């Protein structure tokens, strides 16, 4: 609440009062629990198997969680002609297109 | 059912190996050049072609 | 009772999905994996050791 | 090659092994530091 | 990095050729003519399959 | 897949992941999950817990 920059603390409205709370507090899911890799602002970037649905959720300071879901239909789009399982020691470089770690784009 | 044992794989930096022929079941060795091994710190060997 | 293992120690190797996508050394690399017997138990053969200090 | 009885025994005991299997063994890359091969398909994983 | 695929096995009959051919993740196959037509022709296959051609 | 993780003195947590297509083999003539409490006896195959071999 004093614009800081920390790796710990996270914002959250309570009736005209921003509040913090933790990094693991949140988690997502859309039939496993997903990895988290990209932490800023309004912003959250992950990795995340198959998806029906998405979850998202965190802990109050009063440790209660609010946790609430979203419809959104999650495929992987294929590259190349296999419908693959994950990265394997043998790749051919093939093209594809990520979000970058540039806090400020 | 059967199994593929291979052992660690032999590595000539500044030389290059050869074989061994062997009456193993299924005998299959190769030597490759041009590679170019990883691990904690760097290349395992020093030179690279 | 089970002293065997008085001449081991871990094997730091390239495990290729080290989550992050992409590819790092982790003590952690599965090496083999078996799993010949019927009832879909599966027998992981990974790099380091447990219980002996 | 891919059947069962790819690899052959005439006792539990025989030592002396025939194999037809083709472990072909492929290039590495750099870092890499592994031996790729072409994957013997199995006789029983698929035969049951 | 995509993953490659393991190579089939091949043999020969007169003037055509048999492919025993194995897959252990969804994958395609396709093959064509060289002529004036190329007669293109594709399938997906997910189970250890043999194909005449 | 397969996963398989844990966490150092570090507290940074490994997790290796290898691609493994697990598929179960099926005993019987029933595709079925779990074993209930009503069922016959089939001869199949497991591990012991044993640590000598």
């Amino acid at each position: 609440t004093d614009d800081s920059h920390d790796w710990t603390k996270l914002r959250y409205m309570d009736s005209h009062t921003p509040a913090d709370a933790e990094r693991a507090g949140l988690l997502v899911r859309t039939s496993a629990p997903c990895t988290i890799t990209g932490t800023m602002g309004h912003f959250i970037l992950a990795r995340c198997p198959k998806g029906e649905t998405l979850t998202v959720g965190f802990t109050d300071s009063r440790k209660i969680s609010h946790t609430c879901t979203h419809p959104f239909h999650h495929e992987p789009p294929v590259i190349g002609r296999e419908r693959f399982h994950s990265r394997p020691q043998h790749g051919k470089e093939l093209p594809c297109s990520t979000y970058v770690q540039s806090t400020a784009a | 059912e059967y199994k593929t044992v291979i052992p660690s794989p032999y590595v000539k930096c500044c030389g290059t190996a050869e074989c061994k022929d062997k009456s193993l079941p299924d005998y299959s060795c190769k030597v490759f050049t041009g590679v170019y091994p990883f691990m904690w710190g760097g290349a395992y060997c020093f030179c690279d072609a | 009772n089970f002293n065997v293992y008085k001449a081991t120690r871990p094997y730091l190797a390239h495990c290729p999905d080290c989550g992050e996508g992409h590819s790092c050394h982790s003590p952690i690399a599965l090496e083999r994996i078996r799993n010949e017997a019927t009832d879909g138990t599966l027998k992981i053969q990974v790099s380091l050791q447990i219980g002996i200090k | 090659p891919g059947q069962f009885g790819d690899i052959q025994s005439r006792t539990p005991e025989s030592k002396d092994v025939y194999a037809n299997t083709q472990l072909v063994l492929q290039r590495p890359a750099a870092g890499t530091v592994h031996v790729p091969y072409s994957q013997a398909p199995s006789g029983f994983k698929y035969w049951l | 990095r995509v993953p490659k695929a393991r190579n089939p096995t091949v043999t020969y009959g007169k003037n055509q050729v048999t492919m025993l051919l194995y897959p252990d993740h969804p994958t395609l196959l396709s093959y064509r003519n060289m002529g004036q037509e190329p007669n293109y022709h594709e399938e997906w296959v997910t189970h250890k399959k043999e194909v005449t051609l």
